[PDB]
RNA sequence: CAAGGAGGUAAAAAUGAAAU
RNA sequence: CCGGGCACUCUAACGGGACUGCCCGCGAAAGCGGGAGGAAGGAGGGGACGACGUCUGGUCAGCAUGGCCCUUACGGCCUGGGCGACACACGUGCUACAAUGCCCACUACAAAGCGAUGCCACCCGGCAACGGGGAGCUAAUCGCAAAAAGGUGGGCCCAGUUCGGAUUGGGGUCUGCAACCCGACCCCAUGAAGCCGGAAUCGCUAGUAAUCGCGGAUCAGCCAUGCCGCGGUGAAUACG
């Protein structure tokens, strides 16, 4: 009943910290459907590689957001225990809503 | 010339960020500037420390904020002031937990920003700027490193014509992506000019 | 008019069209992205920096 | 014509829509 | 082209009306074409700035969706060598 | 009914086929093979693999496609086909190399680079 | 008599007096040459030994070319006792 | 058929020969001939004549057109004769109405290039 | 300078022909990228040639692409500013491509009104040795005709 | 299978640029 | 669409995968040619990466900065004008000159991205632009979008003609304090030049040229036919 989303500009924390939330549910009386990779938001921008004006070849940038979801079951105060306030992000946003 | 910021080239895999949290829009705006702020009135009143670098965290009114330092002598002691007020005068326009830690940088010789502003405080002493570039590189090169590189670009010594001062020892290779290579810069003013400092430092990887 | 310039960009009063975007770092008034709030030059110089959060190289 | 008002195909081109070119169905 | 709006000039419709009443002068400026060409104070001059100087427009029906400024070019050219 | 893999991939179309062994030489997804493919020449290429082997009919065809335009789709309908009939007849592979069939083809559209109009034409230009 | 004008801060040297179009240093320099080609009758009277005189070549055939200082030149094609295009660039 | 002040288009669609006309076009064509209750593909050739006269005296009559709506146009330009606005004057240069790109261009309004030197 | 050889590029056969020639035609047809269209004008006019003639279309187009082929051609070459022009002979590619551009081009030269016509007709001429295309053939054969002179600077 | 000594030699295509 | 399932597809995270390693031939070696080996090959196809240096190259109008100059002003605010002017010349382009074409209707097949101080389903008024309503969507959920070339049917029948769309008149919409100078669309009527380009000149070697539409940045709006991207169909030729 619980869904848990983990959004994230580093995929390497995020593929670790929402794995965290994996074994810290599954470990505590709960079925968990794994890291379920939604798909990321990519969001580009071209600049030219110059101050000046040289309009023809510049430099593009992209800030990925990636998406991850993470679903357990029963909303027991046994997993609801440790998955309450033992966060460890680094800045990672976490969304909690139940539905 | 023209080549590209050995820092940015990396970022990826090798030389990770320096201001590292996440927002999506209507957020990231505002947050920048204040964390842009931050460093900008950290470098002020914290460069007789020396700074290498300026590692900003958040989380929701969380921002921590760490200073990593070659000497951090100016810190002196909890209640011995130069942390107080001053890790405090930062939520004047933030008010948000202003978190404010102090690294120990070990060797000073390996730090690329601390090479190139010890190189161009030299610049502003008027030293002789080829024998100074010489000395940093060597001195660089005493404390272990794999490859170094100093530059100093322009006014050399004023003298209305602009130079270009070039001495590297070792190893330092640009282009490879494994690279854990250091970059700083510095400004030099001088009563005659600006002219600017480059400063590269490399060790191994795989 | 560069210093009374940047004033008014922040300013912001007197009919809503008349206010405008402006970079925060420098003081350009052309290629500002809404997003950072900054100028197509000085985005390029923080990207390079590492200053920028998430903001990486784009290579496919 | 891809640049006649007047046209499935100017209207296209054009992006706007119209009588010529109406919003589907 | 406005529908709903249709506007003139608060200000210049002030200075216009006020000097209405049972007749006036045609001492009357402006610095709006934004305006629009009013009907009554028909037989009146509108001095209108070009950006460089105030031109005596003269109204006598005719005029319209017309508002000022069209009867006040900016510019001159007057010819190109020949 | 029935069921025999289905990997046809070809620039950006992707095509599952199944295939059950039924006389009834037949089609899917939206219409006929003709019908959803019809005024199309080159769409019927895509049973050349069972013109390769010994089927006139002894499958009913079964191919869920999406992606790309038809000729992509059709291509890799072709790519799918040959896959079913080489996964449960491991024997029939030694036709799949020489004709070819077996192939994702990596040929794709490239980017558009900047500074060129497009992919690789040059924006054209006078000296003087 | 000087007609006609193509850098404008020399234009405005010369008619308004407008000095913020040339370098502060060289405003005297500069209005004493101007002087001087709109006073000549003929390019033999811009022929002082301070004027390094001498017409350009090449595409600029038909100017002439008067030295300001170091490398810097007041351009322009003078005929008929006028001088028209007046330039100021680089050598 | 000399429907109102022309003739001319014989074999060839009446949706279509009605075009050849100042003040039908096309839009006013079909629906003239749905209006006046008239089948689109007829031949144009002279048909039924009692369809003909229906046309003529729907289309004749009803909106402006020909020599009428022209001098009607011309005299629209001539309402910025007198002491007119900025719109007249353009009508008066020869250049273009809607204020454009003059300093290119412009070649329909200003006709064939001419050419100075200089 | 051309270190590679550059290898002859091969094509996909038809459908109902297997021609390695026919695809080559329809090719030549197709403007824009647009097959489809392409080769239905084709196969279009192989139906109109069942029309006009009880032959089947596939040596049809095979006799008239054989009547349009080169023999020997003229080539510019060497000193004099390049003056000179050796009646070269023409290689089997080469032929082969001639043949089925001059086709298509003489094709839409027709003053017919469709398409198809223009291909089937000009096929039935040039099957024949009668087409704009023969003309064309012809033609280059007689430059390199005229061309003997100095054909024994050769290459 | 390896070369020295001998001979016919490109064409029609001119200028230079604005302080060291 | 539900029950249920997640093997297929997809999504995104780490991996496996060729190194001419294996066979013939050539060679002293490097290596080259050729062959089953497989999705792939003898840098697989594209990116990011630009040596010492060169151009007194470019940029004091992104910014920083030595020097020179201006300070009831070379600074500051405002309304209006101008950057959009037009007898002309060059560059990069868009749309065409038609029948492998144009128009109308129906009916399919993408990718990559953007949106709750916005994208706006579905209705209602309206020929339409658009206006009234109003659901869902902090968005692989809802919306932007039906992709377009294609296919089927039907109509023009080769004439500047249902090619072409300039130009101009009239009527309207929407943003905006306001659109005359100088906004984009919509509708009616006009319908120009152009029937394929002189001397010259450009691009591209495989998904490539050509052709087709789609997205984004900036952005109240938009002068975007531009720029940066995405995919659809998909040639010709390389002797040398
Ligand atoms: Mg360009
Ligand atoms: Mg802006
Ligand atoms: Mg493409
Ligand atoms: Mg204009
Ligand atoms: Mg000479
Ligand atoms: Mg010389
Ligand atoms: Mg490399
Ligand atoms: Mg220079
Ligand atoms: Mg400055
Ligand atoms: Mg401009
Ligand atoms: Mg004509
Ligand atoms: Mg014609
Ligand atoms: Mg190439
Ligand atoms: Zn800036």
């Amino acid at each position: 009943k619980i869904r848990i989303k983990l959004r994230g500009f580093d995929h390497k924390t995020l593929d670790a910290s929402a794995q965290k939330i994996v074994e810290a549910a599954r470990r505590s009386g709960a079925q968990v459907s794994g890291p379920i990779p939604l798909p990321t938001r990519v969001r580009r921008f071209t600049v030219i590689r110059g101050p000046f004006k040289h309009k023809d070849s510049r430099e593009h940038f992209e800030l990925r957001t990636h998406n991850r979801l993470v679903d357990i079951i029963n909303p027991n105060r046994k997993t609801i225990e440790q998955l309450m306030t033992l966060d460890l992000p680094t800045g990672v946003e976490i969304e909690i809503k139940t539905v | 010339g023209n080549k590209i910021h050995p820092i940015g080239f990396r970022l990826g895999i090798t030389r990770d960020w320096e201001s590292r949290w996440y927002a999506g829009k209507k957020q990231y705006r505002h947050l920048l500037l204040e964390d842009q702020r931050i460093r900008g009135l950290l470098e002020k009143e914290l460069y007789s420390a020396g700074l290498a670098r300026v590692d900003i965290e958040r989380a929701a009114d969380n921002v921590a904020v760490t200073v990593h330092v070659a000497k951090p002598g100016v810190v002196i002691g909890r209640g011995g002031e130069r942390i107080r007020v001053l890790r405090e005068e930062l939520a004047k326009l933030t008010g948000k937990n202003v978190a404010l830690n102090v690294q120990e940088v070990q060797n000073p010789n390996l730090s690329a920003p601390l090479v190139a502003q010890r190189v161009a405080e030299q610049i502003e002493r008027r030293f002789a700027v080829r024998r100074a570039i010489k000395q940093a590189v060597q001195r660089v090169m005493e404390s272990g490193a794999k490859g170094a590189k100093v530059i100093v670009s322009g006014r050399i010594g004023g003298a209305e014509q602009a130079r270009t001062e070039w001495a590297a020892q070792g190893r330092v290779p640009l282009h490879t992506l494994r690279a854990n290579i250091d970059y700083g810069f510095a400004l030099a003013r001088t009563t005659y000019g600006v002219l600017g400092v480059k400063a590269y430092i490399f060790l191994g990887e795989v | 008019a560069r210093k009374a310039l940047i004033e008014k960009a922040k300013r912001t009063p007197k009919f809503k069209v008349r206010a405008y975007t402006r970079c925060v770092r420098c003081g350009r008034a052309r290629s500002v992205y809404r997003f950072f709030g900054l100028c197509r030059i000085c985005l390029r110089e923080l990207a390079h920096k590492g200053q920028l959060p998430g903001v990486r190289k784009a290579s496919w | 014509g891809k640049g006649d008002r007047r046209t499935r195909r100017g209207k296209i081109w054009r992006g706007t829509y119209g009588k010529y070119r109406p919003r589907k169905k | 082209s406005l529908k709903k709006g249709v506007f003139v000039d608060d200000h210049l419709l002030e200075k216009v009306l006020e000097l209405n009443a049972k007749g006036e002068k045609r001492l009357i400026k402006t610095w709006s074409r934004r305006s629009t060409i009013v009907p009554e104070m028909v037989g009146h001059t509108i001095a209108v700035y070009n950006g460089k100087q105030h031109v005596p427009v003269y109204i006598t029906e005719n005029m319209v969706g017309h508002k000022l400024g069209e009867f006040a070019p900016t510019r001159t050219y007057r010819g190109h060598g020949k | 009914m029935e069921q025999y893999y289905g990997t046809g991939r070809r620039k950006e179309a992707v095509a599952r086929v199944f295939l059950r062994p039924g006389n009834g030489k037949v089609t899917v997804n939206g219409q006929d093979f003709n019908e959803y493919f019809q005024g199309l020449v080159r769409a019927v290429a895509a049973l050349e693999p069972l013109r390769a082997v010994d089927a006139l009919g002894h499958f009913d065809a079964y191919i869920t496609v999406r992606g790309g335009g038809k000729s992509g789709q059709i291509d890799a309908i072709k790519l799918g086909i040959a896959r079913a009939l080489v996964q449960y007849n491991p024997d029939y592979r030694a036709k799949l190399k020489p004709l070819g069939f077996l192939t994702r083809d990596a040929r794709v559209v490239e980017r558009k680079k900047y500074g060129k109009h497009k992919a690789r034409r040059a924006p054209q230009y006078s000296k003087r | 008599g000087i007609k006609s004008f193509k850098h404008k801060g020399l234009k405005l040297l010369f008619e308004k007096g407008v000095t913020s179009g040339v370098p502060a240093q060289d405003v005297d320099r500069i209005n004493d040459r101007l002087q001087a080609i709109d006073t000549a009758t003929e390019i033999g009277e811009l022929n002082r030994q301070i004027y390094k005189l001498h017409p350009l070549k090449g595409d600029r055939e038909g100017y002439w070319s008067i030295t300001v200082r170091a490398n810097w030149r007041i351009t322009f094609q003078f005929i008929n006792g006028d001088a028209y295009i007046l330039n100021y660039e680089d050598y | 058929a000399r429907i109102a002040g022309v003739e001319i288009p014989r074999n060839k669609r009446v949706d279509v020969a009605l075009t050849y006309i100042y003040g039908i076009g096309k839009a006013r064509a079909k629906e003239a001939l749905e209006k006046t209750g008239i089948n689109p593909a007829t031949r144009v050739k002279d048909l039924t004549e009692a369809e003909v006269v229906r046309l003529r005296e729907y289309v004749e009559n009803t909106w402006k057109l020909e020599g009428e709506l022209r001098a009607e146009v011309a005299a629209n330009i001539k309402r910025l004769m007198d002491i007119g606005c900025y719109r007249g004057l353009r009508h008066r240069r020869g250049l273009p109405v809607r204020g454009q790109r003059t300093r290119t261009n412009a070649r329909t309004r200003k006709g064939p290039r001419k050419t100075v030197a200089g | 300078a051309r270190r590679r050889r550059a290898e002859v590029r091969q094509l996909q056969p038809d459908l109902v022909y297997g021609d390695v020639l026919v695809t080559a035609f329809i090719n030549k047809i197709m403007r824009d990228g647009k097959k489809n269209l392409a080769a239905r004008i084709f196969y279009d006019a192989c139906k109109i040639i069942q029309e006009k003639t009880g032959q089947e279309p596939l040596k049809v187009f095979k006799q008239a692409v054989e009547n349009v082929k080169p023999r020997m051609e003229v080539r510019s070459r060497r000193v004099g500013g390049a003056n000179y022009q050796v009646p070269m002979e023409v290689s089997p590619r080469r032929q082969q491509s001639l043949a089925l551009r001059w086709l298509v081009q003489a094709a839409n030269q027709r003053p017919e009104r469709r398409a198809a016509v223009r291909i089937a007709h000009e096929l039935m001429d040039a099957a024949e040795g009668k087409g704009g295309a023969v003309k064309k053939k012809e033609d280059v054969e007689r430059m390199a005709e005229a061309n003997r002179a100095y054909a024994h600077y050769r290459w």
